């Protein structure tokens, strides 16, 4: 319902602690989206895929395959 | 060759299926010009602090010696909007010139040859591009090189054989647990450790971490 | 030092021109077309100010975690990595730059917050620094790989014409020269910046000019429109109100035009910083004398308030 | 220039290219070991 965000006041949208990729920008690191019925929810946006990269002094990674893609600018 | 030809035809079909489903860079330059032209016709519907909008209305009800102040307010009121529309178009012309000079540098590098600057013609290793015509703009269909599958292998910075260190030239020494090969950092191509791809310099006791490995020596069995 | 964004200011005509009366709203309808242009121009600035951050810092869509192994072959990376002793994500360096570089909203000149705060910008630089010390260039041009640092320095030397056999002969010498170069930058930055201060001083003087515009008469008998309405009748003081409206409209047209040139200078610096991020940071730039004076090998970008810094 | 060994290398087998021809190598190492 009413959520006191850091960028002012967002009313009419419940808050959820889960983080997903947001579409509509709002500001102050929090977005507003429409996910699961389904209602408009406000949550902190995800900065990327939270993964760990294994680093070692005697380990290398050589790719064996590739995909030919086309980047449209 | 049949794998790259099939991956290239699938990449063209994925772009054609995505573009058939609007653009943003080719629409914001038209919507900003359409709203600016619709604003100028709305400026003729205002009075700028007078009793009428058009100058032909005050001349039919009042004399020009009397309505000379209302005419000057409409001229100076339209001169401010004409100075605003020209100034707003000059910033849009500077943004067009900044994008045309950026597209001219990408035409001479991504299209006219191979651009040595990585991550410049798009996300991935650029190979070539295919420019197409666009209304009030231009598009570029680059050919990127991104990896999909990869494996982890144990590497070694040098090779100690008889007291001298062996350093590679283009590849790197890899190993999957019991063997020893050499391949580049962009594709997995296992090759035998030979003399034509390595060289010697100094002694062995220079690296903090080194292992013992033998050389195939493709010159010894030929002189027998 | 290269800035990428600045402060966001949203100026209204009805709060800035008109006060607390209804006589000003009747004359503002004749100049409503001028505020459709000034409101759309200030809206175009705020989107461009939020889009320049996504072009420089948001180069990848994956957050790379820092590895627990701090042994990089004799190199000191504690100055570029966030320390767990403080709750903030800024490193010692990034924290030294936050305190190095330094109401206005009372007259309707409210400052809107950006899309990404200083904590998410610090997380973007730590994610790019984690992928540079672990993959180098494959994380910005494809999926993430693993490669040791020294092996990574040997490939950067091959791009300038230096063979990779001399790196493994004096590894303790270059590792001591790298730690001495970080300490010389930290000792020089602790003693202000120019490119991160002129963008703030120009915005501070422009906001202090708009409040001074309300203290002028623009060729009238008073400054505020509420003073002439108490001593004279609106049928008589209608010319004095219109002179205050067109006097404030000229300053509002000047402040928007002056902010658009500063927004074009920010866009020109953000596109220049985006090309340096994809070349000097994301890989090795083949253009000599581009990332600084000398042969460029790699870079270490950090977070900066309303800007970005590069340690090549 | 003459087709030598210092400028060429081998990888895999011959039946990988859709269009190929037959050509000999000068082999600048064979006449020196005699
Ligand atoms: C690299 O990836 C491509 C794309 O998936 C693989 O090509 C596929 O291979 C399978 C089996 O060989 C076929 O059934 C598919 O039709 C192929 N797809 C295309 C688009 O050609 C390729 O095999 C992979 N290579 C390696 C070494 O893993
Ligand atoms: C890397 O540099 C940091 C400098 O920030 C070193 O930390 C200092 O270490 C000395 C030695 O004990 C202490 O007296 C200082 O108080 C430390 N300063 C801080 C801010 O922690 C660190 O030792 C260096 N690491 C290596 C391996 O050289
Ligand atoms: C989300 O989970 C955290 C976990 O402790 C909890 O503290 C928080 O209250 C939760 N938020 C909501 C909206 O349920
Ligand atoms: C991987 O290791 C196994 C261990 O026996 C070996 O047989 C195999 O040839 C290795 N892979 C390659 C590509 O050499
Ligand atoms: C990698 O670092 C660890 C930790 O210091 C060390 O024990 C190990 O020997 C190192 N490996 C090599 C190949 O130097
Ligand atoms: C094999 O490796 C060990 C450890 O690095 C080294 O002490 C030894 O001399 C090596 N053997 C030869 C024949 O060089
Ligand atoms: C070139 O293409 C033509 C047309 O298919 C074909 O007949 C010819 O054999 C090709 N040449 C080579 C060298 O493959
Ligand atoms: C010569 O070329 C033909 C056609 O490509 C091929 O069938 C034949 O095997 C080649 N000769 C040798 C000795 O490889």
């Amino acid at each position: 319902n009413v959520f006191q965000t850091r960028a002012g006041c967002l009313i009419g949208a419940e808050h959820v602690n889960n983080s997903y990729e947001c579409d509509i920008p709002i500001g102050a690191g929090i977005c507003a989206s429409y996910q699961t019925s389904q209602s408009i929810i406000a949550y902190t946006m995800s900065l990327g895929a939270e993964n760990s990269v294994a680093y070692s002094n005697n380990s290398i990674a050589i790719p064996t395959n590739f995909t030919i893609s086309v980047t449209t600018e | 060759q049949k794998l790259i030809a099939n991956q290239f035809n699938s990449a063209i079909g994925k772009i054609q299926d995505s573009l058939s489903s609007a653009l943003g860079k080719l629409q914001d330059v038209v919507n900003q010009n359409a709203q600016a032209l619709n604003t100028l016709v709305k400026q003729l519907s205002s009075n700028f602090g007078a009793i009428s909008s058009v100058l032909n209305d005050i001349l039919s009800r009042l004399d020009p010696p009397e309505a000379e102040v209302q005419i000057d307010r409409l001229i100076t009121g339209r001169l401010q909007s004409l100075q605003t529309y020209v100034t707003q178009q000059l910033i849009r012309a500077a943004e067009i010139r900044a994008s045309a000079n950026l597209a001219a540098t990408k035409m001479s590098e991504c299209v006219l040859g191979q651009s040595k600057r990585v991550d410049f013609c798009g996300k991935g290793y650029h190979l070539m591009s295919f420019p197409q015509s666009a209304p009030h703009g231009v598009v570029f269909l680059h050919v990127t090189y991104v990896p999909a599958q990869e494996k982890n292998f144990t590497t070694a910075p040098a090779i100690c054989h008889d007291g001298k260190a062996h350093f590679p030239r283009e590849g790197v020494f890899v190993s999957n647990g019991t063997h020893w090969f050499v391949t580049q950092r962009n594709f997995y191509e296992p090759q035998i450790i030979t003399t034509d791809n390595t060289f010697v310099s100094g002694n062995c006791d220079v690296v903090i971490g080194i292992v013992n490995n033998t050389v195939y020596d493709p010159l010894q069995p030929e002189l027998d | 030092i290269l800035p990428v964004s600045m402060t966001k200011t949203s100026v209204d005509c009805t709060m800035y021109i008109c006060g607390d009366s209804t006589e000003c709203s009747n004359l503002l309808l004749q100049y409503g077309s001028f505020c459709t242009q000034l409101n759309r121009a200030l809206t175009g600035i705020a989107v461009e100010q939020d889009k320049n951050t996504q072009e420089v810092f948001a180069q990848v869509k994956q957050i790379y975690k820092t590895p627990p192994i701090k042994d990089f072959g004799g190199f000191n990376f504690s100055q570029i990595l966030p320390d767990p002793s403080k709750p903030s994500k800024r490193s010692p360096i990034e924290d030294l730059l936050f305190n190095k570089v330094t109401a206005q909203k009372f007259n309707g000149l409210t400052v809107l917050p950006p899309l990404l705060t200083d904590e998410m910008i610090a997380q973007y630089t730590s994610a790019l620094l984690a992928g540079t010390i672990t993959s180098g260039w494959t994380f910005g041009a494809g999926p993430a790989l693993q490669i040791p640092f020294p092996m990574q320095m040997a490939y950067r030397f091959n791009g300038i014409g230096v063979t990779q056999n001399v790196l493994y002969e004096n590894q303790k010498l270059i590792a001591n020269q790298f730690n001495s170069a970080i300490g010389k930058i930290q000792d020089s930055l602790s003693s202000a910046l120019g490119k991160l201060q002129d963008v703030v001083n120009q915005n501070a003087q422009a906001l202090n000019t708009l409040v001074k515009q309300l203290s002028s008469n623009f060729g009238a008998i008073s400054s505020v429109l509420n003073d002439i309405l108490s001593r004279l009748d609106p049928p008589e003081a209608e010319v004095q109100i219109d002179r205050l409206i067109t006097g404030r409209l000229q300053s509002l047209q000047t402040y928007v035009t002056q902010q658009l040139i500063r927004a074009a200078e920010i866009r020109a610096s953000a596109n220049l910083a985006a090309t340096k991020m994809s070349e000097c940071v994301l890989g090795q730039s083949k253009r000599v004398d581009f990332c600084g004076k000398g042969y460029h090998l790699m870079s270490f970008p950090q977070s900066a308030p309303h800007g970005v810094v590069f340690l090549h």
